[PDB]
C-alpha cells in the first residue's frame, strides 16, 4: 500500500514535470519567433519604380 | 578632435540606441564610444549590434542615469581596454580600471587565447590547500577546473583558502614562482566583497592579489565584461612569465547580464532565454587559460569558475556548457555539507583531467594509494559496520582519510602529506575515528618525542616547516626520509595511544566529554 | 577578370549582410576583407540570400573593429583547402593556414570544402573488423574497417582517452595515413595529442609523417567550429580517392558542429526546434556524414564522439547521430564511478558487423551470451537490492558472479591513462579475447576470486594477479599471527 | 661551439647565455634573478645550469629578498625551489656547485637538522660534499645541544592535563 | 517506411523555415494529418475495385521506451494495430524483441486462417497465464 | 520658471507614452496630470526613452479615462516623498501621501526614492546574533543585526506569522525606528498591524512613535507595487543616515515587487526571459536589495517576506533573492501539513554569521 502511495506521487510528479516541460519548450520557441517578429520594421522604404 | 557619430536616439536601462548623425559616418564593431552626459563628465559603452539603417545597438557601463536622448556620442575607434601591471595589486577596481575606494599601460578586454602551440601541457601544481583537491582531484597551473555546487557549500571558501595558502609560499620563494591571483565578484553584493577584502589583509593575502568587482547595483554591462577584464590583467603576468590566479564568482550571474544586455537589445532567445551564444562567452573567457610554452615565458594562469546550482542539478544550460569547457570539477554536494563534513566535495562527481601530473613527487604516490584506498571504501562504506574487530583494514584508513580531509582553512604540503601517510600505512588504526584529528594535531603542532624525549632521529620533525622543500624534491619514498618518517610517526602514535588515548576513554562526567568534544571540533576546525 | 565588390549592411555577432549590386555569388562562397582596416584577413562564408541584391554570410574569423559598407571580395570560390602529402604533419586551420611555426606549405592543388556526398554506386560495404587492442570493442563492438564508429557519451567518461588509444594502437599500424579534427574541443588536448604524435613519430618533421591534425577549438567562432569537419573532409577524400589509400578520421566532437550552427540559427532567422536546436539539424548533419564513408576508390575508418548533455540520450544530435554510424559505442556515468574504465554499457551498445556470417560463429555466440547474462545481471541488483544474496538459487548465483566478474573482466588499463591509473597498459589480441570470455562463460574459471580480473587484459595476467594477492593475504595473516604471539 | 638544443615542439632554441648571467651576477637582490630567468625564457633562451647556479649564488650572497624587508622570507626556501624547477619542470639536473650554495644557506642559518639532510641527499646522488661544511654544521649541532637550543622551548613544556579548547592554543 | 519519425522532422524543417506556425515539439499542427493522409490510403479495397490491398507498416523509433510522444501518439492513434520491441528483450536473446503486454493488433482474427485460429487462441490463453505466474514467481 | 509640457502618444495599461517637443526629461522623473481630466492626481514616472521626442512612462494609479493628447507636465524632479519623524506613526502610499486621514504631515525635506546605493567605503558589516526567542530562528539559522533575513515559503506556510512574532519580540524592545513596507500583500493585514500598533502604543499620536507603515498593496496596479519599497527604503535611509540609528525594514513580500515589474516589462515591450520574467530582474533586485544594507552611519535590519508560485525554489526570483540576504529560512508545507510550525525545513536553510567568530561554540 506504501508503494502504491509513493507510485502514485510519482507518477503525478513525473506527468506534471513533463506537461511543463512542453509547456517551457512552446514558450521559448515562441519567444524566440515573437523576438524574430519584433526584429522586423515597419517603415515604407519607398524606391523609385520608374 | 573627437570624431562624433551620432545622436542618443534611445535608452532602455542598461542599453541603448544611437542614431546617425546626417554624415555617412560608419563606426566599428565592439569598440568603445563616449556619451557626452555633460561638458565634463563622459559615459563609456560598447558596440553590441549595428543594423541595415546605421543605427548602433550600445551596451552602457558608467553614469547611466545622466544618460538622455539627444546626446551627442564620439568614437574612440578603439576595444575596450584597462590599465595593467603590478601597481594594481592590492586593489578593489571597477572592470573599466576605475578604484573602488574602502575604510600607462593598456590592455584590451577581448584577446585571442594562445594558440596549440604556445602553451606546455601542465606539469606544477597549485596548492588549493585542502586535502582533497591536492591528492585525489589535483589542480595544476595552467587548468581550468570548475567549482560546482549549490547555494552556501563553500564554493567562495575553496578559492579563498586557495589564495589564502598561496602567500606563505610567495613570501619565500622568488617573485617569478610565486602565483598570484584575482577575484571576480560578479553580481555579488558589496558587502561580501568588503568581507573578503579585510579578511585577505589580515591573512596578508592583498598583496599578490586584486579584486574586480561588479556588484548587482552595477550595471549589467560591467557584470558581463568583469571576468574578461580579470583575464586582462593575468594577459601581463602570463606575458611578464609570472603566474597568475583567477576566481570567477558566479558565472551564471555573468549569463543573466548578458541575456539582459541581449534580450533589451531585441536579439532573439534561446534554450532558457539566453541569446545561444553563451556557450561561446564562457569559452573565450577559459580557453584564454594556458599554462605558456617557455618560448612565452613558461607563464601560466589558472582559473577556479564558481558555478551555482539548483537541487543539485548538472543539467542546466550554463552547468553543461561549463563542464565541457573546464578540464575537472569540484562538485560540492549539500547532502554532505548538511551532512556534517565540510569542504563538501563528492569524489564520485568530482575529477581532474590532469591527474599526477599536475601533483608531486611526493604527492603523486600518496594520491595513487589513496585513489585505490577510496575505490574500495565505496563499495564497503554503505555497510552499518557489523564486524566491529572484523572491519577490513580500508574500512578503517577511508574513515579516517575522510575525517582528514574535513578542514576550514588550507594545510600546508608537509602538514598533509605526513598527516595522509599515516592513514594510507595504517599507523592510524588503534585510535578511534573521532580522535583522528586531535591526532594530526599533535602530529602537526605539539611535537610528543621531543616533549616525551624520545628523540632519536637525526633531522625529521615536524615543527622547521622547511623539511617540505626536502619533501618536495626527493619524495617521503627515499631512503633517507622514509625510516626518519616511520620512527617519527610511530612513536607519535604509541604516546599517543598511551598518554592521551587512554585518558580520553576514561571519561564519564558530562562536562568533561562535552569539553572534549569541542576540542575535537576546533581541531577539525584549525587543522 | 575582375572580382565584383560587395558592401557591408548590419553585423549582428557573427553574422553579417552584405549588398551586392550586380548579383549575388553562390551558397557557401568564399568572401575577403582584407587585413588593412581589421588587421587579418577576414573570410566570410554565405549561409543563404535574402535579395537578389542582399545576401547574408557567417564569418570564420572574429569580426572586430569592422566598420559599415566596407567591401568585400567574391572570390568567385568556396573555401579552398590545400590536400596532398604535405598537408602531413601539420597543423591547419579551417582555412587551411598553417598555424605551426614550421614553414610554408607546398601545394600543387587546392581542393575545395564542400562537395557532393557519394553516389550509391560508388559505395563498398567490406564487413572486415578492425583490432582495436580493447577488449569490449573486441568482442561486443567490433569495429568495421572502413565503417562508421560513435564514442556516445557525457563529460568525463573517457571518450577522449579511447580516441587516444585507438590512435595509439591502430594509426602506428595504419599503413595509411590518418586524420584528426578537434571541432569544439579543449587547446590543450591539442598540445598533448601534437606531443604524443611527435613522440611516437608518427609526426616525423625531418623523415615522413601520416597524420593530419585539424583544430577549431572553443575559443574559435561558430563559423570557424562548423567547418572543420568539412576541411578535414577535404584532407581524408584526397588520400581516400587520389592516393587510393586508407584513412582514419578521428573527431572530437559532432555535437561542437551542431552546436556552433545552433548558435548562428537564431542570427540567420530560422526557427529553432523544441530542444532548442536549429531545423535544419538533421539534414546539416547527413550532409556531412554521408560524406564519410567507403568507396570503390579508398576506405575512411571513421571514428567520431557526440556529447550527450546531462546523459540525455534522447537529445536530438545524438539521436541523429545514431543513424549515421556502424558502431554505436556508449559510455554510461555508472560504470565509470564503479571505478571500471572503459565505461562502456555492452546493453546500450551495438554493432552492424556483429553477425554469425561477418565474424566467426564463437565470437558471436560468446558476445550474445554475455549480453544476454548482463540482463538478468540487471534484473538481480533488482531483487538482491531487496532481499538479499540468499534469497536466490545457486544457478543464479552462479550467473551474478560470471557477470560480476565479466563486468570487472572487460575494465582495461590503456597507455595513455598511465597518469590516472599509474598502471602500464596491455594490448589485448582478438583470439584471446574469445577463449577468455567464453572460458569465464562455462565456469571455466569460477575459483579464481572477482578482484583478478579488475583491470588487467588477458586470463594470464587474471591469474597472475590472483597469486599477488594470494601471497599477500597470507603475508597479512601470518603478520597477524606473529603478531599475536608478539603482544 | 656546443649541442643545438630544442623545446618540446621540436624548434630551434638558444644558448647565447653569457649575456644575461652578467645581468644575474651584477644583482644586488635576489629577486632580481628571477626576472632575469623570466626575460632569458622570453626571448627563447631558457636557462641552463650554469644559469640557475649563478641565481643561487646571488641568492646566498645578497642580504635581502627586495630592496625592502619582506615577512616569511627564507634564503633556502627559492634555493630549493629553484632546484625542483630544474629537476621536475625544465629536466636540467644539480650539480655539487649547487648542493654546495644551498648547504652554505643552512650553514649560515644555523638549521643543522637540514643539513643532515642535504648531505644525506648528496651522498645519494653520488655528490661529495666539503668536509669544512659538515664540520660546520655538526659544530652548530654541538652548539644547540649544549645550550638547550637542540629543539625550540614551546615544545619542551608540559601540554595540559586537562582538554580545552583554550589551553592547546586553538 | 523507415522511418516516419524522420519524415516528421523533415516537414518540420520544412515548415519552420518557411514561417508556418510552430506548435508541440516545434512541429505544427497538421503533422498528424499528414500522416493521415499517409496511411489512410492503406485499405483492403472492395471487390468493385479489383479487391486489391495496401498494407502499411511504419517504422517509429522511440527513445529511452517513450510512448507519450507527439508523432508515436499520433500513429498509435492512426494505425489498425502495433507493434512494440523492446531492447530488454532484444539483449536477452528474445529476437524479435515483442512486448505482447503492449502488442496491439485490433485485427485479431479475421486476418489468420482457419488453421491459425485455433492455434492463435490457445497460443493467447498460454501467454496470458504464463505472464502471470512468471511475474509472480522468484528468480529461483 | 516656465514648466514643460508634453503630449500622451499611446496607452498600453499601466504604460503610457509623452511626446517632448523641446527634449525629453532624464529617465524616472515623474509626470503629472491634473485631475480635471482623468478625476484624480496622477504622477508617472519615465523608465526609458524610445526615440528623441518621446519617453516611455509608468502609472501609478489607474490610467481610466486617459486619453490620447491630454497634456503633461514635467515635475522636474523624481517621486520625492517626505523623510524624517514626521513620518512616524503615519500611513503613506508609493507617492509619499498619506491615508491615515489624521492630518499634513509636517515634512521638512523630501527625498527621492531613486538613490544610488552605498559605496564600498560606507559598508562596515558587523556579526552580532538577534535574540528572535524563536527556537528554530536562533539556532540553525542565527539571525544578524544590521543584516539581511529571508522567510522564503509558499501559500499558507507561516512567514507572515513569523514577521508578527519578531515584531512582538523584537521590534517593540528594539529602541530604533521600524519601517513596514507592504508589497503585495492583503489590505486586512496593515489594518491589524496599524491596531495592534496603535494599541501598544507604538504609534501613539499623542506622543513618540516608533514606526513607519507604507502599504502598496495588491489591490493597487503594478506601478505602486514596483516602487512602494523603493518608498519604505526613502524612509529608513533618513534614519540611517541623518539619524543615525539602527532600523528595521519589514518587506511582506519582494515576490511582488518583482511580479509587478514583470507586467510592467511586457507592457513595456521587453522580452521575457524565463517563467515569463523580465530580463533585468537580477539588476531590478540588486538595485532595492543594495540600498538594504549597514553603513557606518546606522543599520537596516531588514526581514523580507518571499513567496514561492507552485512551491517552487527554482523560480527565478526566489533564485536571486537567495544571494541578496544572509540568513535564509526556507518554510515547507509538508511540515505544516504535519502540524509543525514555523515550518522550517532546516537542511534547506542556512545563515552567515553561523560560524564560531560570531556566535560560542557550543551553538555552532
Ligand atoms: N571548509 C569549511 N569549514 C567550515 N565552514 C565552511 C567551510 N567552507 C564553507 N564554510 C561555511 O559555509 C558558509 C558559506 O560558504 P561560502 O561563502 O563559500 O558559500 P557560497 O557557496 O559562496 O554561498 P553562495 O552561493 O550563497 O554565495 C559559510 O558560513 C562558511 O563559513
Ligand atoms: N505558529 C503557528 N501556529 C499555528 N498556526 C500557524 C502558525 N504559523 C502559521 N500558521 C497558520 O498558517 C496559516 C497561514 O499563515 P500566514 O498568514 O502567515 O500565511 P503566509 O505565510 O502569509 O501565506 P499567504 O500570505 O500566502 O497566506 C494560518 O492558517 C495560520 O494559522
Ligand atoms: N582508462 C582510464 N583510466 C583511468 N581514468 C580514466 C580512463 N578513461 C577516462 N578516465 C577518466 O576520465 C578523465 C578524462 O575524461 P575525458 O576522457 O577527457 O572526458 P570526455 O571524454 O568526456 O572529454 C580522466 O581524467 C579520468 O578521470
Ligand atoms: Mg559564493
Ligand atoms: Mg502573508
Amino acid at each position: 500500500g506504501n508503494i502504491t502511495g509513493l507510485m502514485q506521487l510519482a507518477d503525478y510528479t513525473y506527468n506534471k514535470t513533463r506537461k511543463e516541460l512542453i509547456t517551457a519548450e512552446l514558450l521559448e520557441i515562441i519567444g524566440t519567433m515573437t523576438a524574430m517578429h519584433a526584429g522586423k520594421k515597419v517603415g515604407l522604404k519607398k524606391t523609385e519604380f520608374w | 578632435a573627437k570624431q562624433k557619430i551620432g545622436f542618443v536616439h534611445g535608452i532602455d536601462g542598461t542599453i541603448a540606441t544611437i542614431a546617425p548623425a546626417a554624415s555617412k559616418v560608419t563606426v566599428p564593431y565592439n569598440t568603445v564610444l563616449e556619451i557626452a552626459v555633460s561638458a565634463t563628465n563622459i559615459a563609456n559603452a560598447l558596440v553590441f549590434n549595428l543594423e541595415k539603417d546605421g543605427s548602433i545597438g550600445v551596451i552602457l557601463l558608467d553614469n547611466i542615469s545622466e544618460v538622455r536622448s539627444g546626446q551627442d556620442v564620439y568614437a574612440t575607434g578603439s576595444l575596450l581596454k584597462i590599465p595593467v601591471g603590478f601597481h594594481m595589486l592590492g586593489k578593489i577596481i571597477n572592470p573599466l580600471g576605475k578604484e573602488i575606494p574602502t575604510g600607462t599601460k593598456l590592455g584590451l578586454v577581448e584577446e585571442m587565447a594562445p594558440n596549440i602551440v604556445s602553451r606546455q601541457p601542465v606539469n606544477y601544481n597549485l596548492l588549493t590547500g585542502y586535502k582533497v583537491i591536492d591528492t585525489l582531484i589535483p589542480v595544476g597551473r595552467g587548468q581550468r577546473e570548475l567549482i560546482l555546487g549549490d547555494r552556501q557549500t563553500g564554493k567562495t571558501s575553496i578559492a579563498l583558502s586557495t589564495i589564502l595558502n598561496q602567500t606563505k609560499v610567495n613570501n619565500e620563494i622568488l617573485s617569478k614562482n610565486n602565483v598570484l591571483s584575482v577575484y571576480v565578484s560578479i553580481g555579488q553584493r558589496c558587502s561580501n566583497v568588503a568581507r573578503i577584502h579585510r579578511l585577505l589583509t589580515e591573512y596578508d593575502a592583498m598583496k599578490y592579489c586584486t579584486i574586480v568587482a561588479a556588484t548587482a547595483a552595477d550595471p549589467a554591462g560591467l557584470q558581463y565584461l568583469a571576468p574578461y577584464a580579470g583575464t586582462t590583467l593575468g594577459e601581463e603576468f602570463r606575458n611578464s612569465g609570472r603566474h597568475i590566479l583567477l576566481v570567477y564568482d558566479d558565472l551564471s550571474k555573468q549569463a543573466v547580464s548578458y541575456r539582459q544586455i541581449s534580450l533589451l537589445l531585441r536579439r532573439p532567445p534561446g534554450r532558457e532565454a539566453y541569446p545561444g551564444d553563451v556557450f561561446y562567452l564562457h569559452s573565450r573567457l577559459l580557453e584564454r587559460s594556458a599554462m605558456m610554452s617557455p618560448q612565452k615565458g613558461s607563464g601560466s594562469l589558472t582559473s577556479l569558475p564558481i558555478v551555482e546550482t539548483l537541487s543539485n542539478d548538472v543539467t542546466a544550460y550554463i552547468v553543461t556548457n561549463v563542464i565541457s569547457i573546464t578540464d575537472g570539477q569540484i562538485y560540492l554536494d549539500a547532502k554532505l555539507f548538511t551532512g556534517g563534513q565540510r569542504p563538501a566535495v563528492n569524489i564520485g562527481l568530482s575529477v581532474s583531467r590532469v591527474g599526477s601530473s599536475a601533483q608531486n613527487k611526493a604527492m603523486k604516490k600518496v594520491g595513487g594509494a589513496l585513489k585505490m584506498l577510496m575505490g574500495e571504501y565505496r563499495k564497503m562504506a554503505g555497510e552499518q559496520t557489523s564486524g566491529s574487530q572484523n572491519v577490513s583494514p580500508v574500512m578503517i584508513r577511508g574513515a579516517r582519510c575522510l575525517q582528514l580531509f574535513n578542514q576550514k582553512g588550507p594545510s600546508y604540503f608537509m602538514d598533509a602529506i605526513v598527516a595522509l601517510y599515516a592513514v594510507t600505512n595504517g599507523y592510524m588504526d588503534d585510535v578511534k575515528l573521532q580522535y583522528s584529528k586531535f591526532y594530526e594535531f599533535l602530529l602537526l603542532n605539539k611535537d610528543l618525542p621531543v616533549l616525551y624525549g624520545q628523540v632519536n632521529n637525526k633531522y625529521f620533525y615536524m615543527y622547521n616547516k622547511n623539511l617540505n622543500y626536502f619533501i618536495r624534491y626527493f619524495g617521503l619514498n627515499h631512503e633517507i626520509l622514509e625510516p626518519e618518517l616511520k620512527k617519527y610517526i610511530e612513536i607519535h602514535t604509541n604516546l599517543f595511544l598511551d598518554n592521551y588515548q587512554s585518558r580520553m576513554n576514561e571519561l564519564k562526567s558530562d562536562e568533561d566529554l562535552v569539553q572534549l568534544k569541542n576540542l575535537l571540533y576546533a581541531c577539525k576546525r584549525t587543522v | 577578370d575582375v572580382k565584383q565588390v560587395g558592401y557591408v549592411q548590419q553585423i549582428i555577432g557573427a553574422v553579417v549582410d552584405v549588398t551586392f549590386t550586380d548579383s549575388v555569388p553562390p551558397v557557401l562562397t568564399a568572401l575577403t576583407v582584407d587585413a588593412k582596416e581589421t588587421g587579418t584577413l577576414l573570410t566570410m562564408e554565405i549561409v543563404q540570400h535574402l535579395d537578389t541584391k542582399t545576401a547574408r554570410c557567417i564569418c570564420m574569423s572574429s569580426t572586430d573593429m569592422l566598420r559599415l559598407r566596407t567591401p568585400v571580395v567574391n572570390t568567385g570560390s568556396q573555401i579552398t583547402v590545400p590536400v596532398g602529402e604535405a598537408t602531413l604533419g601539420r597543423i591547419f586551420n579551417v582555412m587551411g593556414d598553417a598555424i605551426d611555426q614550421r614553414g610554408p606549405v607546398k601545394n600543387k592543388v587546392r581542393w575545395p570544402i564542400h562537395r557532393k556526398a557519394p553516389t550509391l554506386a560508388e559505395q563498398s560495404g567490406k564487413d572486415e573488423v578492425l583490432v582495436t587492442g580493447i577488449k569490449v570493442i573486441d568482442l561486443i563492438l567490433p569495429y568495421c574497417k572502413g565503417g562508421k564508429i560513435g564514442l556516445f557519451g557525457g563529460a568525463g567518461v573517457g571518450k577522449t582517452v579511447i580516441i587516444m588509444e585507438l590512435i595509439n594502437n591502430v594509426a602506428k599500424g595504419h599503413g595509411g595515413y590518418s586524420v584528426f579534427a578537434g571541432v569544439g574541443e579543449r587547446t590543450r588536448e591539442g598540445t598533448d595529442l601534437y606531443l604524443e604524435m611527435m613522440g611516437s613519430k608518427v609526426i616525423d618533421l625531418q623523415g615522413d609523417s601520416k597524420c593530419v591534425l585539424v583544430y577549431g577549438q572553443m575559443n574559435e567562432p561558430p563559423g570557424a567550429r562548423a567547418r572543420v569537419a568539412q576541411t578535414a573532409l577535404t584532407m581524408a577524400e584526397y588520400f581516400r580517392d587520389e592516393a587510393g589509400q586508407d584513412v582514419l578520421l578521428f573527431v572530437d566532437n559532432v555535437f561542437r558542429f551542431t552546436q556552433a550552427n545552433s548558435e548562428v540559427s537564431a542570427l540567420l532567422g530560422r526557427i529553432p526546434a523544441a530542444v532548442g536546436y536549429q531545423p535544419t539539424l538533421a539534414e546539416d548533419l547527413g550532409m556531412l556524414q554521408e560524406r564519410i564513408t567507403s568507396t570503390v576508390k579508398g576506405s575512411i575508418t571513421s571514428v567520431q564522439a557526440v556529447y550527450v548533455p546531462a546523459d540525455d540520450i534522447t537529445d536530438p544530435a545524438p539521436a541523429t547521430t545514431f543513424s549515421h554510424l556502424d558502431a554505436t559505442t556508449v559510455l554510461s556515468r555508472s560504470v565509470a564511478e564503479a571505478g571500471i574504465y572503459p565505461a562502456v554499457e555492452p546493453l546500450e551498445c551495438a554493432s552492424r558487423i556483429m553477425d554469425p556470417d561477418a565474424i566467426d560463429v564463437n565470437h558471436y555466440n560468446v558476445a550474445m551470451d554475455i549480453v544476454e547474462m548482463l540482463t538478468k545481471y540487471k534484473e538481480l541488483q533488482d531483487i538482491i537490492a531487496v532481499l538479499g544474496i540468499d534469497e536466490l538459487s545457486e544457478e543464479d548465483k552462479l550467473i551474478v558472479d560470471r557477470a560480476r566478474k565479466v563486468a570487472k573482466f572487460m575494465s582495461q588499463p590503456f597507455a595513455v591513462a598511465e597518469v590516472f591509473t599509474g598502471m602500464k597498459g596491455y594490448y589485448v589480441q582478438l583470439e584471446d579475447c574469445v577463449s577468455d570470455f567464453g572460458s569465464l562463460l562455462m565456469g571455466q574459471c569460477d575459483n579464481i576470486p572477482e578482484m583478478a580480473f579488475y583491470m588487467v587484459g588477458g586470463l594470464d595476467s587474471v591469474k597472475e594477479k590472483a597469486a599477488k594477492m594470494a601471497a599477500e593475504a597470507a603475508a597479512m595473516r601470518e603478520r597477524a599471527r606473529k603478531a599475536a604471539e608478539a603482544k | 661551439a656546443g649541442g643545438k638544443r630544442y623545446d618540446l615542439f621540436g624548434y630551434e632554441v638558444s644558448v647565447a647565455t653569457g649575456p644575461f648571467i652578467e645581468e644575474i651576477k651584477k644583482a644586488q637582490f635576489y629577486d632580481d634573478a628571477g626576472e632575469v630567468i623570466v626575460k632569458m625564457n622570453l626571448a627563447n633562451t631558457p636557462p641552463d645550469l650554469q644559469t640557475y647556479n649563478a641565481v643561487l649564488e646571488r641568492i646566498l650572497n645578497c642580504k635581502s629578498k627586495r630592496s625592502q624587508p619582506v615577512k616569511g622570507e627564507n634564503k633556502f626556501a627559492a634555493m630549493m625551489d629553484i632546484l625542483e624547477e630544474m629537476d621536475a619542470r625544465s629536466g636540467i639536473k644539480p650539480n655539487a656547485e649547487s648542493w654546495g650554495y644551498v648547504l652554505k644557506e643552512l650553514v649560515q642559518a644555523g638549521d643543522f637538522r637540514l643539513g643532515w639532510v642535504c648531505i644525506a641527499g648528496m651522498k645519494s646522488l653520488g655528490i661529495t660534499p666539503d668536509q669544512a661544511l659538515v664540520d660546520a654544521n655538526e659544530a652548530n649541532a654541538a652548539k644547540a645541544k649544549a645550550a638547550g637550543t637542540d629543539f625550540p622551548a614551546y615544545l619542551k613544556k608540559a601540554a595540559p592535563e586537562s582538554f580545552d579548547t583554550k589551553a592547546w592554543g586553538i
